[PDB]
DNA sequence: ATCGATGTATATATCTGACACGTGCCTGGAGACTAGGGAGTAATCCCCTTGGCGGTTAAAACGCGGGGGACAGCGCGTACGTGCGTTTAAGCGGTGCTAGAGCTGTCTACGACCAATTGAGCGGCCTTCGGCACCGGGATTCTGATGGGCGGCCGCGTAT
DNA sequence: ATACGCGGCCGCCCATCAGAATCCCGGTGCCGAGGCCGCTCAATTGGTCGTAGACAGCTCTAGCACCGCTTAAACGCACGTACGCGCTGTCCCCCGCGTTTTAACCGCCAAGGGGATTACTCCCTAGTCTCCAGGCACGTGTCAGATATATACATCGAT
């Protein structure tokens, strides 16, 4: 049949996590995937840009790390890094 | 000794009448979320110009729906500043120019 | 000064005469100004026209770079994106 | 397996693929798919709930488009991040300008 | 009026707060007597975990209410 | 004895100053200021003298543009002198902030 | 020594000249102070963007090159000095 | 002819631009007359801009061309500065233009 | 080690059109910058479109529309023309 | 003053021009007579291609000179 | 009603240091060969957009008049530009140093490539309990015709 | 001829039975998480060779910092004229509202254009080889423009 994949499974549990027996319209659901896919290119594209400025050829986590910092304002940014840094840190701990 | 009371508002309540609706309609319009402009004249307006730039045109149901959304939203936004400008001026009247400055400084207008 | 098999057909859906003036004021108050000038609202449609063309200009172009007869709504989105008025809700 | 080992709610083995197929740099750093899933989940969660608050503010069981922007437009931060990204069936905050008072 | 919280210890604590005042604001006053962070404290009423920026009227709080308390986990 | 009628000098320069390209901001103070904040993220870092200019140009022009928007709005009101709000008004409408 | 008494460096006249460049005719006393605040806002954000890459690059002596890309980010591209 | 540029009759570098289209990651396969087409295009644009730049230099009594000469050249033409509207200029300088009403009676 | 410039390509065409005329060293640099930016917006444009309908190729037409959109009218159309002629010029040869 | 242009067929047309008139103005006049756009015209006299932005006087073109109109030599 | 003082353009030659040149070497450009999958084209089907049609039924669409906001007049206030004098600090190109950029050379970690196996994900389909607002049965309270006995009708009526 | 009797009517309080009305117990309609499912097509598993890239090494650029004579720019300070701006007042351009007429909207019924998939081969490119001249560094000087200094007129405002 057709494809047209989306992030619907990811957005839904997140909302469950923050009000479990709280609801949503089928119109705000796409707004959400539209919103995510939009932020996706915003961050990953910028990573691509720096990589081939100061003369290197792969994109790691550090770059995102840097990228994120100047893409967003002071207070959210730090918490965001923190969360980000740990999630991965744990990831490696396992293996 | 029976004295039917004027307790209910009817059309004499709600303060007086001066600038009475002025702010009223505003509020009701805000709570709502329906299209400000009709969805039938708009539909042809596009079909009609779209022909001038190319021939044998077709249109997705939404595509217009979407334009309506864009446009409406586009104007309101315009007016929203216009208003400010208007206020700046000691006025509560949007004016033919009030439109221009707004655009000029945003930059589409020269 | 004759009936002369007279038939009357004039055009008021698409054309700007046809469209509804309250349809605008409806729009004007959401912003919440107290007063509408006659002069003003005529200009406003004027601009609408200017905004509307450029988009379709592009729309048309994307419909046509792909050799398609049916114009996609996505096609409109990118258009909006190019001017920096991108619309969430649509066509990821 | 990805969510597990990583410990996130987001798909770690999905954004890795697109980042390599988007064609960003030559190869891809091992850092990113994982890290990139993480912040995304974090943002995902930051809106849902304020949207929740907004629906409860005016007392509603289900959240809908109208709510989402009400949530964001009012918020100082999110609002700037999505400053010029404009929004489905959204309408607007109540606003009454000063000298437009009914004295 | 009067607001009641049931702790994990079980011991019942009685403190008096205006209903107009927001729940978050009231928590701060209860976190100065016990010397414990409001963050750390988790409260549930009638199967709902307490929500920040929710007024007591919107929570239909009653005098002598019974609210379950949960201690918090962050692993790291 | 003679003193120019008000508004006779200011325009004359406007243009003189409009024709030319050369920067208006000072080389030393600018530099110090740039150093002041940069330290406040991380302390004691260096920049090629040009790198400083690169930075100097992008902002010098930037103001002059805003002042231009401020002026129209001063005009729109039947006024004559750029007032404060106009700048802010301008800032708010551009919706940069 | 942490640089301070900096904000003033941009004295009365220099702010004014910009404005003439702008095509303003005259100017109230009050806004010399207002603009300095913004100027600062603008520098902060750009330098904020710039500095990170420089740190990213394992170096201190932040380049003109960063000044610019950092400008390209905020959305003020410059023709003149770069690459 | 050996040099490609010459087979397409041009000054712009056929093959140098081809490689730049492969070192820029822009895509998996590079087209064959794309490169040329593109080279030639810019060629025009340069010219287009560089055609009046010189005329501006003629205007002001010089045989050379300093950057302002590029700046005025771009601002006046509507179809020139329109595209570059997002371009700001190494010491660009300013068009003399004084608003209507502050000029004196 | 090998600082690149597009100064060489400007250098000929300058003379071709205004031979009693010259370039500032920074004015040339400005032009070098300009082309590359100009090379990238287009290339960027090109790439997006390729991807949109999954096109593992930037052909000679993908660029053409790209320009058409990117450019304001009077300039755009001439450039479209030069473009095809060149293909015309080159393939038989 | 008049100049002449020998068209592709060999047919000569007369244009009324000044020696300060630009090559594009003359190409616009040929567009006005022949319907050939300025961009497809090359104006030749005796081993110089006349260039856009330059004048008739830049090439010392004076009274009752004949210019040769050619289209665009395509490698085929 | 003529005049002066200032600011701006313009004249002069002239010296200098950056734009142009020529040379010469090497890495980036041209040509030659192949293989394989990208991308067109050529074939079928059924979904989507356009159209026409009636019919109400609320809105569009008007006007008129007068209220209320816009704009023209007036008048006081004071604050900023234009210029002067004193003082304060950048800018000017000079030296001198070493720190940090840039080069350079081997190792190696980590990603791309090829292989195979299974379950996370989407549409499509299907589920029951809980809350908004309409609603159901029984005892109980207030209205309506009934009814003899105590009083009053003054006006027809029989008895001596 | 002359006086007594009364007869149904009538206001009275005082008795009987069903109808209306609130609380005691309520069902219904609409949305939104669970759960089932099942072929399957996209990620994961176990794994070598090599190449970017970090790193260890180095020196020789360029980023600071200082020093002192000169001087262009910044300051502080004092005056007044011509601007902001609040007051004031009318005339007329919009609002609000009463009615008349238009066109929006929904529902129905039609037909094929065009969009998406599938199946196949051959044209077009990267990727790989060999060789060489265009293009740069290397070297060097002049000529285009920049400064200082003489020379006359404009021009806005004071009288």
């Amino acid at each position: 049949k057709t494809r047209k994949e989306s992030y619907a499974i990811y957005v839904y549990k997140v909302l469950k996590q923050v009000h479990p027996d709280t609801g949503i319209s089928s119109k705000a659901m796409s707004i959400m995937n539209s919103f995510v896919n939009d932020v996706f290119e915003r961050i990953a594209g910028e990573a691509s840009r720096l990589a081939h400025y100061n003369k290197r050829s792969t994109i790691t986590s550090r770059e995102i790390q840097t990228a994120v910092r100047l893409l967003l304002p002071g207070e959210l940014a730090k918490h965001a890094v923190s969360e980000g840094t740990k999630a991965v840190t744990k990831y490696t701990s396992a293996k | 000794a029976a004295a039917a009371a004027a307790a209910a508002a009817a059309a004499a309540a709600h303060r007086y009448r001066p600038g009475t609706v002025a702010l009223r309609e505003i509020r009701r319009y805000q709570k709502s979320t329906e299209l400000l402009i009709r969805k039938l004249p708009f539909q042809r307006l596009v079909r009609e110009i779209a022909q001038d730039f190319k021939t044998d045109l077709r249109f997705q149901s939404s595509a217009v729906m979407a334009l309506q959304e864009a446009s409406e939203a586009y104007l309101v936004a315009l007016f929203e500043d216009t208003n400010l400008c208007a206020i700046h001026a000691k006025r509560v009247t949007i004016m033919p120019k009030d439109i221009q400055l707004a655009r000029r400084i945003r930059g589409e207008r020269a | 000064g004759k009936g002369g098999a007279k038939r009357h057909r004039k055009v008021l859906r698409d054309n700007i005469q046809g469209i509804t003036k309250p349809a605008i004021r409806r729009l004007a108050r959401r912003g919440g100004v107290k007063r509408i000038s006659g002069l003003i609202y005529e200009e406003t449609r004027g601009v609408l026209k200017v905004f509307l063309e450029n988009v379709i200009r592009d729309a048309v172009t994307y419909t046509e770079h792909a050799k398609r007869k049916t114009v996609t709504a996505m096609d409109v989105v990118y258009a909006l994106k190019r001017q920096g008025r991108t619309l969430y809700g649509f066509g990821g | 397996t990805r969510s597990s080992r990583a410990g996130l709610q987001f798909p770690v083995g999905r954004v890795h693929r697109l980042l390599r197929k988007g064609n960003y740099a030559e190869r891809v750093g091992a850092g990113a798919p994982v890290y990139l899933a993480a912040v995304l989940e974090y943002l995902t969660a930051e809106i849902l709930e304020l949207a929740g608050n907004a629906a409860r503010d005016n007392k509603k069981t289900r959240i809908i488009p109208r709510h989402l922007q009400l949530a964001v437009r009012n918020d100082e931060e999110l609002n700037k991040l999505l400053g010029r990204v404009t929004i489905a069936q959204g309408g607007v905050l109540p606003n009454i300008q000063s000298v437009l008072l009914p004295k | 009026m009067q607001i009641f919280v049931k702790t994990l210890t079980g011991k019942t604590i009685t403190l008096e707060v205006e209903p107009s005042d927001t729940i978050e604001n009231v928590k701060a006053k209860i976190q100065d007597k016990e010397g414990i962070p409001p963050d750390q404290q988790r409260l549930i009423f009638a199967g709902k975990q307490l929500e920040d920026g929710r007024t007591l009227s919107d929570y239909n709080i009653q005098k002598e209410s019974t609210l379950h308390l949960v201690l918090r986990l962050r692993g790291g």
